[PDB]
């Protein structure tokens, strides 16, 4: 879903 | 509009080099990468559809962030809060109707304040001293377009899509100007679809041949055949809806044959 | 910042604003300071701003105002332009009676025409131009301003903002209701501001869209599919529309000569691609003698 944090770490 | 077409050519074939941000700079950035930016860059993409903005405000924002980081180290905490701030300046510089700074703070489903967003857009704003006129790919091809023998709207889709494919790996595309990969992304989808190759008309236009579009369009060619497998699929996802004939279900070419 | 600054006397007032006309202490410039007001826990800095700045930063020519620096607080924008003593509506109600001299019509409109060239050239649409933004100073220059509702464009245009374009000077296919519209806007606005500058009155004051429009229609005749192909099919076209026919432009501003006729006649055609540009009516023999008077 677009409403989301993106995550990286 | 032929009464200033060229004159705008030539402008923006001058801007675009004022515009361009630093191939290394991700080298430079200690805490990020260029896959982070990927993802970030397919983000904008789904925001763009779920907002349904132009694919021009997208082209803009990129350029933002691309700039903006090729000057300021950013963590990785961060990459989206300047993404988002990104995506709001080039709304409201593009759209006529730009989202709400809720609606950009609510995409990112509250990881960050309206404070926060609002401060980051001043701080981009200050970054790029307001340049925010950029010329993109996107204002490539439509002037590209106009070379057409007769129109064709899956002709303009694919190119337009080839050349949103190239927004998300900073490697290679950073190397190249928007309207060098504005040539290889028309050239590719008249080809793919037509097998008609770039024009005469182009040429003089442009100064660009197939020979100056060679390195950027062997690169957006395995770009183009390897799509299905990469990491971020939201412009294939994007591009299967009929608002763009569905061209990211044709088939690419094996060879190009140059 | 605004530390070199000193504030003279209030200017104009604004959208979102305050102008004061300001002495840098210590180059001397006069200039024109328009303050932007901010905040946070808000919408930002207002879409008029970011693009007023980013395309004005882009366009530097004579006839057109000169932004020569933005200063940014955590708090308030502050624009200084360069500054112009007047603009062209508060000299023509001074030229009430003597009326304006042909000669510096003249001038002003070949000034103007280059100045919407450049803009034209540099795909930047102004879509405001009235006499209320044409400033002018003490040496002869008139400058095109208030670039708050101007924006790049793209070749070809897609359907932009239809809120647009104060309604006196305000297009044709814009109160059609056209999905596209582009540089021949501004070229309309300035042939409604030629015409004003001779007359001295504005030459279609109307006070809604539909009444803009047969105020137009009733000066220049109605439009059909042969002086316009298309008319008949755009959006806001109605075939109950009074049929009514064209004047001669000789009575339209009567104290116009054949070549400010021909030039004001290309100005105001129906068909946007028709219509003249700047760039082309720079060349119009209306214009062989010109100079900048004072």
């Amino acid at each position: 879903p677009v409403k989301r944090r993106l995550d990286l770490e | 509009v032929p009464d200033y077409h060229e004159d705008i050519h030539t402008y923006l074939r001058e801007m675009e080099v004022k515009c361009k941000p630093k191939v290394g700079y991700m080298k430079k950035q200690p805490d990020i990468t260029n896959s982070m930016r990927a993802i970030l860059v397919d983000w904008l993409v789904e925001v763009g559809e779920e907002y349904k903005l132009q694919n021009e405000t997208l082209h803009l924002a990129v350029n933002y962030i691309d700039r903006f980081l090729s000057s300021m180290s950013v963590l990785r905490g961060k990459l989206q809060l300047v993404g988002t701030a990104a995506m709001l300046l080039a709304s409201k510089f593009e759209e006529i109707y730009p989202p709400e700074v809720a609606e950009f703070v609510y995409i990112t489903d509250d990881t960050y304040t309206k404070k926060q967003v609002l401060r980051m857009e001043h701080l981009v704003l200050k970054v790029l001293t307001f340049d925010l006129a950029a010329p993109t790919v996107n204002q490539f091809l439509t002037q590209y377009f106009l070379h057409q023998q007769p129109a064709n709207c899956k002709v303009e889709s694919l190119a337009m899509f080839l050349g949103e494919l190239s927004l998300i790996d900073a490697d290679p595309y950073l190397k190249y100007l928007p309207s060098v990969i504005a040539g290889a992304a028309f050239h590719l989808a008249l080809y793919t679809v037509t097998g008609q190759s770039w024009p005469e008309s182009l040429i003089r236009k442009t100064g660009y041949t197939l020979e100056s579009l060679k390195p950027c369009l062997m690169d957006l060619h395995q770009t183009y055949l390897k799509a299905p497998q990469h990491a971020q699929q939201s412009i294939r996802e994007k591009y299967k809806n009929s608002k763009y004939h569905g061209v990211s279900l044709l088939n690419p070419p094996e060879t190009l044959n140059l | 910042s605004m530390e070199n600054f000193q504030k003279v006397e209030k200017i104009g007032e604004g959208t979102y604003g305050v102008v004061y006309k300001a002495r840098n202490k210590l180059t001397g410039e006069v200039v024109a300071l328009k303050k932007i007001r901010l905040d946070t826990e808000t919408e930002g800095v207002p879409s008029t701003a970011i693009r007023e700045i980013s395309l004005l930063k882009e366009l530097n020519h004579p006839n057109i105002v000169k932004l020569l620096d933005v200063i940014h607080t955590e708090n308030k924008l502050y624009l200084v332009f360069e500054f112009l003593h007047q603009d062209l509506k508060k000299f023509m109600d001074a030229s009430a009676l003597t009326g304006i001299p042909l000669p510096l019509i003249k001038s002003y409109l070949f000034q103007l025409l280059q100045g919407l060239a450049f803009c034209h050239s540099h795909r930047v649409l102004h879509r405001d131009l009235k006499p209320q933004n044409l400033l002018i100073n003490t040496e002869g220059a008139i400058k095109l301003a208030d670039f708050g509702l101007a924006r790049a464009f793209g070749v070809p245009v897609r359907t932009y903002t239809h809120e647009v374009v104060t309604l006196w000077y305000r297009a044709p296919e814009i109160l059609l209701g056209c999905k596209y519209y582009s540089t021949a806007v501004d070229i309309w606005s300035l042939g409604c501001i030629f015409a004003e500058m001779v007359t001295r009155r504005a030459l279609f004051p109307g006070d809604s869209e539909i009444d803009q429009l047969f105020r137009i229609f009733r000066t220049l005749g109605t439009p059909d599919e042969v002086v316009w192909p298309g008319v008949t099919s755009m959006p806001d076209y109605k075939p109950s529309f009074p049929k009514w026919a064209r004047q001669d432009f000789s009575k339209v501003v009567p104290p116009l000569d054949e070549d400010g006729r021909s030039l004001l006649s290309q100005m105001l055609h129906y068909d946007p691609n028709k219509r003249i540009s700047a760039k082309a009516a720079l060349a119009h023999p209306f214009f062989q003698d010109v100079t900048k008077p004072v």
